[PDB]
RNA sequence: CGGCACAUGCGAUAUUAGAAUGUGGCGCUCCGCGGUUGGUGAGCAUGCUCGGUCCGUCCGAGAAGCCUUAAAACUGCGACGACACAUUCACCUUGAACCAAGGCGUGUACCG
């Protein structure tokens, strides 16, 4: 099977792994460590923040390409900010700052 | 065709300078801002753009150039 | 019903029969397990097992 | 948008400023209609709108208000992603204590009130009192109770007293107390009392202290007060499909707290009874506790279910948490994923790829291309008509598709060719055809292995995709050197059959014109493919400067040869295809072609050797048969006479002439030579079988077996197999690990009967369960390993230091293990290395050493040269490219930018899987002894007095080919720098027996020897000889039980002897078992004896982690005369005299173990003491860096090659580096740490380098090794210790600490999703730490 | 026991040992109104209300009553004429009844 | 051990049961006190007026 | 394993001493365990689980 | 040198016995009815007037009426829903349940 963009999983807003819920081939740990093995580096911002995780990236991506404009604006994923939810929501404040 | 980009490696060295290069030249052609400089063989941007850095007419010295010489162009052009 | 209908239906033992072939349905009806309930499991042993 | 990470702890008005709402119910939603229920743990004025844009009553439904709140119902009407995004809070009504910081190991209100935790405990669950700073009247501050007590206290003192219990005391012991009088208290405990490991504690508790206030904290956070609620969206009870919902077991925790909370108010508002209200407040602090971590109380289960529930340190803490689950590893997009398959036609710049993926991955370029060519007006149209898949969009995908680099990756994505980009060709058909010379590097077979494609989706990741992942530039492995693309099983074969030649063939011994009328012979039919042949080739090379001279000569070559000739390109010469081309040999031919010819001409001639390999294997028909086993003649004979022998060998021990274990080994012995006959039976019975003839009588050659050509093409398998194959199999282990004494005297052409196979079943289990083991552990091993050293990034072009480490060849007792040149060639010189004849530079100082260069160092005698290692870099934080070395998938030097400690670590932890007297000299020389020191005795030999003594047998050309750890006291035959001949045993020592000889030459005596206490009398039956022979300590008597036995000479005069350069004698103390044999008053010469003394992968992962050996050898601290001290007390004390400095050093010894030295010698600092294993941390301590970072190069690089598995050692010492970052200070100076403080190397480096640059004076330090599972957690950055170990102890001691991240090397960044600081994003980071605060 | 202790309390407020009852019988009723109360108002994740939790129970124990009756379990068919509730609502109130599904199961 | 219910059943087992009459005693007690809160408000006379 | 009385060594691993321990163990087919099992020290020993 | 206790790592990636009663008030219920302000997708493909015409149709500018306003909102009258309080009868009678036991490591605290 293959995937250009279908369903995406409620608590972290990642495309769901299965068939034929459309899934989406795992790039896990190893393969984020082959990318940054090599120079990928664009690579790598893409396949872990626009392709995947972005709420608001992967749809500007798409209006992007179809455009016919290759180009990403990157922002920050979600799971991240949830993971930033998920500690603040213990006694613990982790925050970002200044510039 | 582009199967091997050694001789843009040794243009412009480091390796790493040579994708952002290339990507600011694929992006001039690709947004209408410019037009190739090299006769394109139905190539993409990404080929083209390595072509036009194998000819040596393109690096980061010569985009600086050409860039300036835009902005003052459009000084001119601001009347 | 409830304990009886609790294990035929959902346990480590118990699972659906692989029939896609007769060989396939023969020998899965004669397979002896060391796994489910008062069994060792997969993390915890174990080499001479 | 931001810049670094900041993490502290939460005070309750900041748990008020962050929340939206106080969630005082608990119920979550109405059962009913679904809408959310007003206010509980789904709310719509605490958290936001259900709908986009749409109130809860409906009164605003629209975009016409944004801004406004309903005033019937509170909606701030807003979209509905805010629901994700704002916070509750829920206002506990007694405190409560934060499971973090109570129940991790390092306890921080445990060891911040300095109290044990067991009454803290006790003091939270109202089990007991403890008082708060209640005055001076009895009773100290820390001093619990218990309630009779209490009422003791009471009754004794009424008031100015004050005692609480519960979470209110812990808070009030935190709030009361003033920290800086504290640190002041403790500073003073520190400079004047010393109580050495409570000090040791102190300062680690005032090390907490001064980090505290530093801080912005305040202790009593560390108390919940107001408790801060998730999300509902991250906590989501949604409809399934069916009425049912799914609720996160957050909601169940949320829900009890808030019930307990309720109950508590309610119970304080009926004012209950105090049994009452301590239970529930015991309940809330476990409801809490069991919110916050589940799993460190009795594991509160969950409703109609027995299994735990998951609560938000198990959201955040495992395998299943945010940070390696949805955080390093993401599920991707425009991904695919099929079975792969060969298809040999492919250039390897491309793959195969189907034609229904490509048209399901790359739909949004479809979309483009159709509404930009206008066949789809709108894009609902262009939807339309890829779901019906017309003819017209298939010319748009192939436009689309056509120089758009795809991305391959295998599953076990180990090392960094896991991953590699491919130009796709569009397939009739479902499966992804993939390049045959490629799938050496994916450990790919076609056993039905599926593989996964990404896409590139923007423009700068197809140029990353095309520069840098590119199958054509990846020819060359990480690694090592060699290439990865080597051609692997049917190419090798059909080169094999291709370039041979057999005696008598078509067209035997005629002539050619060239290569080109050689394959109109072979396809005309006329001459055969393989006979020998005068042909004319014209070879060209690069003797001039990078100019192509022609030579043409008549070669005398094979037919086969020269067709291949063709395909060879221009520079290479022709002795690369003369011989017959096996696997090695053709892994040479693409070695040396791309060490001339560059990258293209070595792409192209790789797939041109595949092609011609495929077809001509075609050709070659080679196929495997049951004739292509021959069975020797010789076979049962052997095993009869084997059997035979086991028949004797059981009628002697039916005799009772052997035991039992010699009979044993006996057996074996002859089972294992039976073994050997048999294979060198069945080699020379399939390798030259094939004996024909021409213009003669007969002649013999190697074989056309097949097996034969499938075993020496190097193909598939080795002799070993064929062994099994053919002759006997083996000697079978029992799963005691003994092995059985009746081999499998049957190969598989043969039957075997059903015993020998039920034998051999176990050595195949097994094999299959170690596989999956060590699969599992080496996964766990590289994940440590690039976890340790993802910070590396080469970042500076050059530091020009003059350090560096000394290689030399690695030779030990054999042969050569790894020459001199496949070790230096591709590293960099730290000075310049002369000629024999000094004074002569032949390189400068720091080049780059290439092979050329390495051919003039084997051309000139040269055996060792220092060379920059990145372990004694001066570059602050990374490693300069001119100090790294070269080797990449490139040949040049290391690019600025390039991550090296992700390539070190995949390339160290990739074969894994792969992972399980005399002197007799071999050759010839002179010989070299290194530290001796000897004296001839009387029968002209030589015997040693130092144990330093290294052997080194260094022939004409000044190298060495043969070493030998001298063993103390040996007796050399020649003496130095005579030239030795083979075979000749110089120095013949007894292993069995410790030697305690000497110096001297006169009348040994007896000193403080006492007959029946410290010796005994023997009268020996074989010798005669009757002695008094020092005892053990069990008889020797409470008198001589100290008083040891020692041994003193005199001359005839009766004045005693002193050793002929210095004025001690030689008075040596005995042992128990020391053998007295020469009595008192008799003559010696110099150096007879006064006595005689007779009788895998964890390896990898024990090195790295430098976990302490169980027997350590012990090592002298400081050079001097080694002395002993006070006796029996199951130590002794070694006692240490330098002539120089201060003495006073002793070392407590287990003195029933067998020392080295003796008393009258003298060590060197790092010299051993005994043997045996040693820690890292000694020859770090003791030696140097460069010591230790050989010890583990050394030791490791031992480990893979016993495997025969190449590593570059760059990879293994920066590994060496990422270890040692920590280094504690000892003299802090005019710095501002302390003297027991652990900070990392490169931070008091650049303290020391601003303070010694002024006149002031430095910080001397102490380099302290750490173990890779402790190196990678002491960071300054706490995400990349927070991603994979540990997690809740690196976040309540960075949460202490008010610590700081600044995102620093690629695991922040990676969580953070941004540009890696490493490869391209390089020149950024690089310009915006140019714009950064500039 | 806790909300079993409120409910003790409530009984020692309301206690009259004039009617010459023990404290045992007088207080019993006040502890099981005061636990079936909060097992019918706080145990339930989607909080349903008292009366249709006793309609759940009263379902559950016919149910119960009717399978050893009848043999097989009891259709709701059968449940219209057993009870009084015309069994388009049996329906739903069997329905509602559904604990959900832990995410993490 | 920490297990909160037993904590409760230790902290709760010192205290003893009653006898048939003690009931009727601590019965008593709250007739006392309720009768002397009662006459605490029949002294004052704010109460009585309101 | 069947319910009955289990004679085991366990050799070698406690406190690396050297010396072999020797424990019997009663299986029960429902119930508790039962365990006898000795010290480094040459003392006996009992566990009900 | 032993014991007790605790913590922590690994254990592959990927693909798959309650029952009954009453009263009270409430409404973040979208359920019938009334009153109040208050619209829009209709005639109008020129209903009308004037101007251009490629035209008798389309462009450009005007005015009116009829008719679609309970829509949106507000407030009251019914239904329902939820909530509180009170009462009657019957039963019940003073310390629970629980799983799981077969691997390899690292470390900490306490006591002797
Ligand atoms: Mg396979
Ligand atoms: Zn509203
Ligand atoms: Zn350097």
């Amino acid at each position: 099977h293959a995937r250009s963009t279908g369903s995406y999983s409620l608590v972290t807003q990642q495309p769901l792994g299965g068939k034929a819920q459309f899934g989406g081939q795992r790039f896990g740990e190893m393969e984020v460590w082959a990318l940054e093995a090599y120079g990928a580096a664009y690579t790598l911002q893409e396949m872990l923040t626009v392709k995947s995780d972005d709420v608001n990236g992967r749809t500007k991506m798409y209006k992007n390409i179809v455009d016919g404009n290759h180009q990403m604006e990157p922002g920050m994923p979600e799971s991240f900010n949830v993971l930033l939810k998920e500690i603040r929501s213990l006694g613990i404040n982790i925050e970002l700052e200044d510039e | 065709a582009r199967v091997t980009v050694q001789d843009a490696v040794e243009k412009i060295g480091n390796r790493f300078d040579l994708v952002l290069v290339a990507a600011r030249r694929a992006r001039q052609m690709q947004v209408g801002g410019k037009d190739p400089l090299v006769p394109e063989e139905n190539d993409k941007t990404t080929v083209i753009a390595l072509r036009e850095i194998e000819e040596g007419l393109i690096n980061n010295q010569i985009l600086d150039v050409r860039e300036r010489q835009e902005q003052q162009e459009q000084e001119a052009a601001e009347l | 019903s409830a304990a009886v209908k609790e294990f035929f239906g959902s346990s480590q033992l118990s699972q659906f029969m692989d029939q896609n072939n007769p060989l396939s349905e023969i020998t899965h009806k004669r397979r002896i397990s060391a796994l489910g309930p008062g069994g060792l499991t997969r993390e915890r042993a174990g080499f001479e097992v | 948008e931001f810049d670094a990470i900041k993490i502290a702890l939460a005070s309750p008005d900041m748990i008020r400023s962050w929340s939206f709402g106080e969630v005082k119910k608990p119920e979550t939603i109405n059962y009913r209609t679904f809408k959310p229920e007003r206010d509980g743990l789904f709310c719509a004025r605490i958290f936001g709108p259900v709908k986009d844009y749409e109130c809860l009553c409906g009164k605003y439904k629209r975009l016409k208000h944004r801004g406004v709140i309903c005033e019937k119902c509170g909606v701030e009407v807003t979209q509905t992603k805010v629901r994700r995004e704002r916070m509750g809070h829920i206002e506990l009504a007694s405190p409560t204590a934060h499971i973090w910081f109570l129940k991790s190991l390092p306890s921080r209100i445990g060891l911040l009130l300095d109290m044990p935790l067991r009454d803290i405990e006790r003091v939270l669950y109202f089990e007991s009192y403890v008082v708060i700073e209640g005055g001076m009247t009895n009773l100290e501050r820390q001093q619990i109770l218990t309630e009779e007590q209490y009422l003791d206290a009471l009754e004794e003192f009424g008031d100015e007293f004050d005692a609480k219990m519960g979470a209110e005391a812990i808070q009030a012991l935190l709030k009361s107390m003033d920290l800086e009088q504290e640190c002041e208290q403790l500073r003073e405990e520190l400079n004047e009392t010393n109580s050495e490991t409570k000090r040791k504690k102190l300062t680690k508790r005032i090390k907490l202290l001064e980090a505290f206030v530093q801080s912005g904290n305040k202790p009593e956070w560390m108390i919940l007060t107001v408790l801060p609620v998730l999300p509902p969206d991250l906590r989501p009870l949604v409809p399934l499909d069916g009425g049912r919902f799914a609720t996160s077991d957050l909601n169940d925790l949320y829900r009890r707290v808030i019930n307990r909370n309720n109950r508590l108010k309610r119970l304080l508002d009926l004012a209950a009874p105090d049994i009452i209200v301590r239970n529930e407040k015991r309940m809330l602090q476990e409801a809490v506790d069991a919110l916050l971590d589940n799993g460190r109380r009795g594991r509160a289960i969950t409703g109609s279910n027995k299994r735990p529930l998951k609560s938000l340190a198990d959201m955040i803490k495992g395998k299943q948490g945010r940070f390696r689950q949805n955080l390093l590893g993401k599920r991707v997009d425009y991904s695919g994923r099929s079975v792969i398959t060969v298809g040999p036609y492919l250039r390897l710049h491309q793959c195969g790829l189907p034609k229904k993926m490509a048209l399901e991955l790359f739909k949004p370029f479809i979309y483009g291309k159709l509404e930009l060519r206008g066949l789809a007006t709108t894009i609902k149209a262009a939807k339309k008509m890829v779901e019906r898949e017309e003819a017209v969009v298939w010319d748009i995908l192939d436009e689309v598709i056509r120089e758009h680099p795809v991305l391959l990756n295998r599953a076990p994505t180990l090392h960094r060719l896991g991953i590699q980009a491919f130009e796709p060709v569009l397939i009739e058909g479902k499966a992804i055809q993939l390049h045959p010379l490629v799938c050496a590097a994916y450990n790919a077979d076609f056993d039905g292995d599926q593989m996964a494609v990404h896409v590139p989706l923007t423009l700068e990741a197809q140029l990353e995709a095309r520069a840098l992942m590119m199958s054509t530039n990846n020819i060359l492995s990480p690694a090592n050197g060699e290439p990865i693309i080597v051609p692997s099983q049917d190419v090798v074969l059909g080169l094999y059959y291709m370039t041979r030649d057999c005696v008598n063939a078509k067209g035997e011994g005629m002539v050619l014109t060239g290569p080109k009328e050689a394959e109109r012979l072979y396809r005309s039919g006329l001459a055969s493919l393989h006979a020998r042949v005068k042909v004319r080739i014209t070879e060209y090379e690069k003797d001039a400067n990078g100019e192509l001279v022609a030579k043409t000569s008549l070669k005398d070559t094979t037919v086969g040869r020269a067709i291949l000739w063709m395909i060879v390109p221009k520079g290479l010469p022709y002795s690369i295809v003369n011989q017959a081309l096996g696997k090695k040999a053709i892994s040479k031919m693409l070695n040396t072609c791309y060490r001339i010819l560059g990258l293209k001409p070595t792409v192209i001639f790789a797939d041109q050797i595949m092609y011609t390999g495929f077809a001509y294997a075609a050709r070659s028909g080679a196929s495997v048969g049951i004739d292509d086993m021959v069975i020797p003649e010789k076979k049962h004979e052997i095993i009869s006479e084997a059997e035979a022998e086991v028949a004797e060998i059981q009628e002697q021990f039916q005799s009772g002439l052997v035991t039992a274990g010699e009979r044993y080994n006996k057996v074996i012995d002859i089972w294992a030579a039976a073994n050997d006959r048999v294979s060198k039976a069945m080699m020379d019975n399939l390798q030259t079988e094939t004996v024909i003839n021409r213009d003669g009588q007969e002649e013999k050659q190697v074989s056309f077996n097949s097996i034969y050509m499938m075993a020496d093409s190097g193909a598939r398998g080795s002799a070993a197999q064929i062994r099994q194959l053919a002759g006997m199999r083996g000697l079978m282990a029992k799963p005691d690990g003994s092995i059985i004494e009746t081999p499998i005297t049957a190969n598989f052409r043969e039957g075997l009967n059903v015993l020998q196979y039920f034998i051999s079943t176990h050595g195949a289990r097994k094999g299959l369960a170690d596989t999956a083991l060590k699969t599992a552990n080496s996964g766990y091993l590289t994940r440590r390993l690039v976890d340790v050293a993802q910070d590396l990034v080469v970042t500076e072009d050059d530091c020009g230091t003059h350090e560096g480490i000394m290689m030399t060849p690695v030779i030990e007792g054999g042969d050569v293990k790894e020459p001199l040149r496949d070790r230096v060639l591709g590293r960099v010189t730290a000075e310049d290395v002369l000629k024999p004849g000094t004074a002569d530079i032949l390189v400068p100082r720091n080049t780059l050493l290439h092979e050329q260069w390495c051919d003039l160092l084997e051309e000139n005698s040269v055996d060792a040269v220092k060379v920059r290692s990145v372990v004694s870099c001066d570059t602050d934080f990374g490693v300069c490219a001119h100090c790294y070395g070269r080797d990449l998938a490139r040949g040049h030097i290391i690019n600025k930018g390039e991550a090296i400690g992700v390539i070190a670590a995949q390339s160290i932890g990739e074969p894994g899987t792969q992972l399980t007297s005399s002197i007799q000299v071999k050759n010839k020389g002179s010989i070299k002894l290194s530290n001796v020191k000897s004296v001839v005795n009387s029968s002209g030999k030589l015997v040693i007095t130092s144990r330093n003594t290294e052997l080194k047998l260094i022939d004409e050309f000044g190298r060495t080919k043969e070493s030998y750890k001298v063993p103390y006291g040996a007796v050399l035959a020649k003496g130095d720098g005579e030239q030795v001949a083979g075979g000749e045993t110089v120095a013949n020592w007894d292993p069995h027996t410790m030697p305690v000889i000497t110096e001297v030459s006169g009348f040994v005596r007896f000193t403080d020897m006492i007959d029946g206490q410290t010796i005994t009398r023997q009268t020996d039956e074989l010798t005669g000889l009757s002695s008094l022979v020092v005892l053990d300590s069990a008889e020797r008597t409470a008198g001589g039980k100290d008083l040891r036995p020692a041994l003193k000479i005199v001359d005839a005069q009766g004045n005693d002897v002193l050793i002929p350069g210095t004025d001690m004698p030689a008075q040596y103390f005995l042992p128990g078992k020391a053998i007295v044999q020469l009595e008192d008053g008799v003559q010696i010469s110099s150096g007879d004896t006064l006595a005689r003394i007779p009788q895998g992968l964890p390896r990898v992962a024990d090195l790295f982690e430098a976990r302490r050996p169980k027997e350590p050898a012990i090592l002298a601290e400081i050079s001097g005369i080694v002395s002993f001290g006070k006796e029996t007390k199951g130590k002794r004390r070694l006692v240490i005299t330098p002539v120089d400095g201060s003495d006073p050093y002793e070392e407590m010894i287990p003195k029933w173990r067998q020392l080295n030295v003796f008393e009258g010698e003298r060590v060197e600092r790092g010299d051993v003491i005994s043997d045996g294993p040693e820690a890292p941390h000694d020859i770090l301590r003791l030696r140097g860096v460069h010591a230790v970072t050989r010890y583990i190069v050394n030791e490791v690089q031992d480990v893979y090659r016993l495997q025969g598995v190449k590593i570059n050692d760059k990879h293994i010492e920066v590994i060496v580096r990422q270890m040692l970052r920590k280094a504690t200070i000892v003299n802090a100076g005019s710095s501002d740490f302390l003297e027991g403080e652990q900070v990392e190397y490169s931070r008091v480096k650049i303290a020391n380098r601003e303070l010694e640059a002024n006149g002031k004076v430095g910080a001397t330090y102490s380099r302290d090794l750490l173990g890779i599972t402790k190196a990678s957690l002491a960071t300054e950055s706490f995400i990349s210790a927070a991603s994979f170990q540990e997690t809740t102890r690196v976040l309540t001691e960075a949460a202490v600490a008010g610590k700081r991240d600044e995102l620093r090397g690629l695991k922040e960044n990676v969580i953070v999703g941004r540009l890696i600081p490493a490869g391209t994003g390089y020149a950024y980071h690089q310009d915006r730490m140019r714009r950064r605060a500039a | 026991i806790q909300e079993g202790n409120i409910g003790l309390m409530k009984a020692v407020d309301k206690f009259e040992y004039r009617r010459g009852y023990k404290f045992s019988t007088y207080a019993t009723w006040w502890i099981r109104q005061a636990i079936t109360r909060s097992i019918a108002d706080q145990a339930r994740t989607i909080r349903i209300p008292v009366h249709m939790i006793e309609t759940i129970n009263k379902l559950n124990r016919i149910s119960r009553q009717m399978l050893q009756e009848m043999g097989r379990e009891p259709t709701p068919e059968e449940l219209a004429e057993r009870m009084l509730m015309p069994e388009d609502k049996i329906r739903k109130v069997l329905k509602i009844a559904k604990e959900p599904i832990s995410m993490e199961t | 051990t920490t297990d909160p219910v037993r904590m409760y059943m230790r902290e709760m087992g010192t205290v003893e049961l009653l006898t048939r009459e003690g009931e009727i005693d601590i019965a008593k007690r709250i007739e006392d006190g309720i009768n002397q809160v009662q006459c605490s408000v029949a002294e004052y006379p704010e109460a009585i007026t309101y | 394993r069947s319910p009955g009385v289990f004679f085991d060594s366990d050799k070698g691993k406690t406190h690396s001493s050297g010396k072999v321990l020797y424990n019997a163990r009663i299986i029960p087919y429902r119930g508790s365990w039962l365990d006898f099992e000795f010290d480094p020290k040459d003392n006996l020993f009992v566990r009900i689980d």
